[PDB]
């Protein structure tokens, strides 16, 4: 990008770590200089620690201050807690239904070798089960999966493709599970 | 992590670029970010804005004070630079490709430091700029960065399209190809 | 409607 100039990177990230809903609670607020953590604060611990030498002017600088100190440790209610409740409607109870198509790789003639694409996007969250079936016989050895895709826009996608050699009459049948279905989608493909 | 969420408020200061950013992220998604410009707080979805809202000012000076320790940081690090790290760069649709149906490109650009790049939508070898859409950079847990480019387009066999992507720790502009297979 | 809370960026040490 034409500017050769060197960079000089300053990160500050509040990490809120949920378990059971709001049940436990753990804040690690951590200082980056360029690639590297120099400083944090570990609710576990309750005072600022120095990762490198870079940042230990800084922790024992902030270690003397009792008022910071103090909102800091009641940080995970008044920070942690109440961000979960503000987003929680639209964060954890987020629950987008997956579109779940089936298609052949390529055009490639019967008694010969194929893969069948299923295609399972535009869902969230992220857990999903996909399973093909040919005839009805849950099939796991040619399973081919390009995993957990994030679109960057609250939406994941996954491509689930079975290595098959197609024969006449044959049915294969992709089964999706998902939270925001409380039945499978199934879509089927004839040979 | 069935049962753990995590919400990061993750903000930074780029030297001499003077640039920064403030975004909260849940689950490794973008809730909102600020963009400073405008000084305003943006929602990566709408029904987000309707639930919720956020002070921006706050956000800003914020980022004033992330500013005057990158100046006291760098001075005590004898000035050390940032080691470029170059991303990688996937190109997908978001749905599966129908002709003359409308879908989106996503230009997935990952495991980068500093936050910089540039980003170039290119169709038949052509700067294209219509409807194109991106996020801010999003933090990582080892320090690096992505981002997300977005492309609406309206598939045929006619096109092909490349995302070029450059930055400093590339030899050479980054071109990843796509193209519908008839 | 609810306001995301802020976490008040501070002063490191030295000048």
């Amino acid at each position: 990008m034409g500017d050769t100039r060197p960079r000089f990177l300053w990160q500050l990230k509040f990490e809120c770590h949920f378990f059971n809903g709001t049940e436990r609670v753990r804040l690690l607020e951590r200082c980056i200089y360029n690639q590297e953590e120099s400083v944090r604060f570990d609710s576990d611990v309750g005072e600022y620690r120095a990762v490198t030498e870079l940042g230990r002017p800084d922790a024992e600088y902030w270690n003397s201050q009792k008022d910071l100190l103090e909102q800091r440790r009641a940080a995970v209610d008044t920070y942690c807690r109440h961000n979960y409740g503000v987003g929680e409607s639209f964060t954890v109870q987020r629950r987008v239904e997956p579109k779940v198509t089936v298609y052949p790789s390529k055009t490639q003639p019967l008694q010969h070798h194929n893969l069948l694409v299923c295609s399972v996007s535009g869902f969230y969250p992220g857990s999903i089960e996909v399973r093909w079936f040919r005839n009805g016989q849950e099939e796991k050895a040619g399973v081919v999966s390009t995993g957990l895709i994030q679109n960057g826009d609250w939406t994941f996608q996954t491509l689930v493709m079975l290595e098959t050699v197609p024969r006449s009459g044959e049915v294969y049948t992709c089964q999706v599970e998902h939270p925001s279905v409380t039945s499978p989608l199934t879509v089927e493909w004839r040979a | 992590i069935k049962e753990e969420h995590v919400i990061i408020q993750a903000e930074f200061y780029l030297n001499p670029d003077q640039s920064g950013e403030f975004m909260f992220d849940f689950d490794g998604d973008e809730i909102f970010h600020v963009d400073m410009a405008k000084k305003e707080t943006v929602w990566r979805l709408e029904e987000f804005g309707r639930f919720a809202s956020f002070e921006a000012q706050g956000a800003l000076a914020n980022i004033a004070v992330d500013k005057a320790n990158l100046e006291i940081m760098t001075k005590r690090s004898n000035y050390t630079p940032i080691t470029n790290v170059p991303p990688e760069v996937t190109v997908l649709t978001n749905s599966p490709v129908e002709l003359r149906e409308p879908n989106v490109l996503i230009c997935f650009i990952d495991k980068f430091t500093p936050p910089v790049v540039n980003v170039t939508w290119l169709r038949n070898g052509k700067p294209v700029t219509t409807g194109v859409s991106e996020t801010v950079f999003l933090p990582r847990e080892d320090h690096l960065f992505r981002k997300f480019h977005y492309l609406p387009f309206l598939p045929s066999t006619e096109d092909v399209y490349d995302c070029r992507v450059e930055h400093w720790g590339l030899d050479e502009p980054l071109l990843k190809h796509w193209e519908f297979d008839a | 409607l609810s306001y995301y809370k802020l976490g008040a960026s501070q002063r490191v040490a030295g000048d």
